[PDB]
């Protein structure tokens, strides 16, 4: 049922199940490194093999309680010169392989907490193979997720001010990724070498919601604080209040367009299709 | 508060008016009148629960649907000449006709008289003939009303 | 203004006509004759009410369907041709058969003669053979008209 | 535990309350009640089997179908007015109308008094008028509840 | 031009051909004949009118189907073994075969015989096997031919 | 082997029980019942021929659905309050209750005792109350079961 | 040839046979039974031309349908074990029963005896109970064959 | 019923009205212009926030009449330092809001002409908010929409020749926008400054039609005079002949593949999916 | 029914034909090379048109031989001095045109088998119009397909080890193209110039199929000896055996991603949604 991940002594165990004949396994395997002779002077390319070929594989499942969610991120985004372990429960792969956090990827595990679905996470892993003695790194550091028990509302807290997210239609998408680090090309053997890089991780949340009432207010307070004034080097503090034992942890809008207020015909009330942050320092 | 009661189809006094005048449009002779007041319901559900937590009416519609067995050039020439106007012929314009409609029916023990009554209905489509062998000609309309104006007791 | 009446379908009289000349097409034995002008409506809803605001006609056309029990050679070789030129047998062009219509009835209790006209009714298919084990042949069309070009009580 | 017993419909009393004061709501001449809860199940398969290796429950809701032959005037305006406010037209807000709902059934041999209860129901379609010629006006709900509240013996 | 004229289904009398002949296939006890020659319309609208503005015929076929009693091996091994070739088997090949089609069919009081004919009928699947319980197996084909090859009074 | 044999749905004996006991759970008053095991087709072709290649079974279930006309307070009560607990009201959680079922139906001239067992059956729904005017209260269940854990002659 | 005669379905004589052996897998009692050869059709048009220009075959399969009233032990133990072994349980294995399926039937007048036989049937859903009150057990099965290994006259 | 867009004394009420529950107006948010830290030995990115923002509104309606969509393209399009005005009717937005036609966009506003329905145009946009002191730039240049009462067959003009394009199945989709303006950050308020930029503007026509008749004479004449051959300094006139009440327009095909001709199975008659013109030079 | 394509005396007649309303014949124009001004103080560009414009034929149709298909991929992907001619039957377009294929697609021709058809393959074409006396080339090179009787599995083949490919749900899409021959605008002609580059072509092989028996053994044995092991200069022999008269091929994977594996929920089987390779020098 379940294939298990491990970060040296610290293990977590994935069922890999879905609705219906969804897919949950997919091995992808490529060769981007042979070389091509573009010219040839003759209708059919010669090609040298040479490098590391890419082997990646994309893991689905569900899981059945938030706290093996929350370890499963920590486990995911923390920088150790400890190879990350996989073992597939399937015959076809070997009992144990080596990996990475997919090599350019800002997305290589998603967890999602969509509405109704009480004690289901829905899944998504990314994952590059590498060699097992191939892999290396500038010190190690322990990721965090921040836990509470309040089960309140969930307050976007911003120059003192607060708005609580409105719970109705309420749906969150995390993302995690290491896309900093770097996988590189070795000669004359199958996997990559993989650099657990000093540099900077993601972990971006995604809500999506319907506010109900007091609108112009919640709307404006929202917006002008988060959107129309300058954050300096603090960010917003996104105050989960307990919901999925999830504690308050500091954060900022990324990219061109995180916020969408919708209004639609013939609706008393307004759709927010999106409020995306990343998370930022509170590590000092 | 009034005691519920039972109501009588053939008791009913359907009626359709133009709305510039607040002038009826001769009609009669139905045999089905459905009238349906309807809401869009949003349902909605939280991060953390197997239950609803929240329900929005949005998109309001009036469905009337009535089948009827006396024809009449007026409410079909109506219908075809659209707003203030009459026409013996399709007219190549984007206005339909728009109906205002009241319904008003005694209770089957006299205990109220239900008045209905709707703004705006309008018909995507008008059955000029609906003959069928061995049959009177019976025709269907299907349309929708903006709002009802009037739920009440019109009794004295 | 006048009455709203019953009508009685088997006191119709049904007639095509060619487009072009006018001139009948034979064309008899119906059981069931519907005309129903049609447009599609959109109902236009604004920013924050939950009522519509607005409704609009956005396409126009008249669905004309026909049962009949009585062939005819002229109206099956007709629609093979097309426009203007008649044949026995299927033709490769794109060009359907425009018909004009027009159908007559007098009201039951002799109120009106309502008459119902309409312009290049077409049909997609045409049924040629339309066996059962111990029945007439009973052939069913479904159509199309541009307009309905008259709708008028027909009497002196 | 109780033995299952045969339950006769007509023994059933049906009532609804405002779950803002739980005063009732005058409503009567219930001909057909279905009340199902139910929960959209997610039914979850390995990549090792064909088999199923778990299965859980998620969006759930109490369908409430209610077929009655007695108009309510209250009932009506309240569904009209939403939550805490009756009225005799329509409203352009967006709260609809939350009704608890209880259903209590002796079963048929007096083994156990059957008592269900649901919260919230809600009803996006509100028949006004249901008339059909040569019978009495039937009007049928179809709405959804939160959640059950209550499914207990009521009997001593 | 000739009168039209209702026809007797009981009159019929379907053959199939094989086109590479014009022989016969061996059929016949059949209980329904539907012959209907089809094309696809496209109703084209302006930038500036409600109003149709032409149509257009695409995709021509004639829709044969048939509902009869007596099984024939023939046709059947004619259908398995595809064009110009018979099968006592399922043949691997990408071939269907093509029949020729024939029905003629007296009007009811003899004012002509009205002779259909279609080319390269297709049928997608043939009902080997229509048994049910105290009944005569009833055998049902669909299928599309590429054109009315004739349609006119044979009578003389 | 076993001579095959007509069964009469009538000498039935359905039985539920909680699959963490292998207890009871009170229900009886069937009136039909059907149980279908069922694998999803992959029915597999080739670049090649016409023919089918291969064939495999996919996702397995057991389709059960039952009709039943007295009602169970402890079967309902177990449906809501999910695996191993009994509850008065729905339960927020994401586990629905599983049972086991079997079925022991003799053969019509007594030649074997037919039973078929199925393990941790769901039903999506359940129908509390199923009033129908001048009717006893008739209850539909559908669920999946996991797998069929026996299906053998019983007989001594 | 043979001329088309009549064929009474009671005259039938069904088996199924393990493809493995040709040994007989006992069945018995059937009331209707549908044996369908079909193919897709690809009709395939050119430009400019109305008409069609090619029709080519792709996808064969044998559709087989039976409804019958006679519990088999042995059939259903065989379905649930699939190839070559037989089971009293759900096997977790992606291999379908493949059986082997010939019918045998007397022509109505003595003509003929057409015996139709099907390789490589297998069924997605296999009903194990189909109790209804007050009725015999009823069982249908719907499945694909991959070919028609026969058809043809068996008499002397 | 309406937002009213307004420059200087002229203006034009817009209605936020559709079919069923589409969108009628969304307000976009982002922060682009966070500089987020790349680097460094700590797993969460340390973060300053210095610049304005963009809020940019998305609106959709229907007008009812072609001289106010007329009037509206060419309000949008004209170049004038006057600060294009905005007043929102709904509740969650200040009563008045200054914008430009969005930054970079091609087509800040569509004007769509469907087949069947008279008297509806279909209509989105697309507004940057600017600073309302902050709109800056060189001259005014008014826009005109030529305009006349023939209502005669659209005549697509060039090298003496003329072809009638075919009014079976006629369709418009036209495209207006400022993409040679300049919207620049500002170490400021939160909305950006805004140059009128004295450059090329875009006005695009799409057709859509099917050719029922003399198609092969149509065709050629059509693709020999303007798609084969050389227009010099001229273009194609376009001419509109009263219909929408549109006057004689010049332009020119641009860009990869601005035309299609389509031949389908089993259809006697050619398809056009786009014949599309971008409006040039006849200003002097 | 069929538009003819010949190169020298060697033809092959190519039926535009299909199901439903599908496209069979599309040709499309375009002017990328007017010279359109981004600059001036007036409102609508001026322009200039100076230069041979793009046409682009697009054919569909079906062959029921798979001899005419590899004589098509072959006729097409040959370098030759000699225009590839079409006649087009449609007399919307003259009867006969020169062109070459297209100028910036990697696949000019599609070829495709897919499960349950026989006698029954799908075709694609692109092809750049050229002007008659404006082809030019260095030497000519032959094109060849290779055939065989044999009729038996396909067998990916390397280090001497091989693979048989399941045949359930085997499904082949093929594509060739010549994308390395320069295409090039004349300034007074309506069509472009064409050089025929003495340069390496597009050859690539597409498999999807589904592995239904000896699963682990037949996944290691594929993905070991294909995209872990190094190939050298050789490649995979992909014999296709016979199988639609297709000899066997020297090929390798090309691409970031060519083969995938993948599991699935409720499925005791594996899926192969791709298995790719570009075809290899083996001319010596």
């Amino acid at each position: 049922v379940d294939a298990t991940l491990s970060r040296g002594g610290t293990s977590v165990d994935i069922p890999l199940v879905e609705e219906g004949g969804e897919i949950l396994l997919s091995s992808t395997f490529g060769k981007p490194e042979v070389n091509v002779r573009k010219s040839g002077g003759s209708l059919n390319p010669r090609v040298i093999d040479s490098w590391s070929g890419l082997q990646t594989f994309q893991l689905v499942g569900k899981l059945y309680d938030y706290s093996t969610s929350h370890q499963l991120a920590d486990l995911v985004k923390t920088a150790s010169t400890t190879p990350l372990e996989l073992q597939i429960p399937q015959d076809a792969y070997p009992d144990t392989v080596t990996v990475a956090p997919a090599a350019g990827q800002a997305s290589a595990l998603t967890l999602e907490y969509p509405a109704g679905r009480k004690d289901l996470v829905d899944v998504s892993l990314s994952l590059t193979r590498v060699d097992p003695n191939s892999v290396r790194g500038v010190g190690d550091q322990q990721a965090t997720t921040p836990t509470t028990t309040g089960t309140g509302p969930v307050e976007v807290t911003a120059g003192g001010t607060t708005v609580q997210l409105p719970s109705s239609g309420l749906s969150v998408e995390r993302t995690v990724g290491r896309p900093n680090d770097a996988v590189r090309r070795v000669p004359r053997q199958a996997d990559p070498r993989y650099e657990v890089k000093a540099k900077v991780t993601n972990d971006v949340f995604t809500f999506s919601f319907e506010t109900l009432d007091n609108i112009p207010a919640t709307l404006n307070a929202l917006t002008d604080n988060v959107f129309r004034e300058q954050l300096g080097r603090d960010g917003v503090t996104l105050d989960f209040n307990g919901l999925l034992g999830l504690g308050s942890v500091k954060a900022i809008p990324v990219g061109s367009s995180p916020f969408r207020q919708v209004h639609q015909a013939g609706r008393g009330w307004v759709t927010v299709p999106t409020l995306e942050f990343r998370r930022i320092y509170s590590n000092e | 508060a009034t005691s519920p009661e039972g109501i009588w189809s053939n008791s009913g006094a359907l009626t359709f008016e133009d709305p510039a005048d607040d002038s009826e449009i001769l009609f009669a002779g139905v045999r089905d009148v459905t009238i349906t007041p309807a809401y869009e319901h949003a349902e909605l559900y939280t991060i953390d629960s197997t239950f609803r937590d929240e329900v929005k009416r949005y998109e309001h519609n009036v469905n009337v649907e009535i089948t009827y067995a006396k024809f009449s050039l007026e409410f079909a020439q109506e219908w075809l000449g659209g707003p203030g106007a009459t026409a013996t012929a399709s007219q190549d314009d984007s206005d339909p006709m728009k109906f205002n409609l009241e319904n008003v029916t005694p209770s089957a023990s006299g205990g109220f008289e239900r008045t209905t009554a709707v703004e705006n209905v309008v018909f995507p489509e008008l059955p000029l003939d609906s003959a069928t062998y061995g049959e009177y000609e019976e025709y269907s309309l299907t349309g929708s009303g903006r709002s009802v104006t009037n739920l009440a007791d019109t009794s004295g």
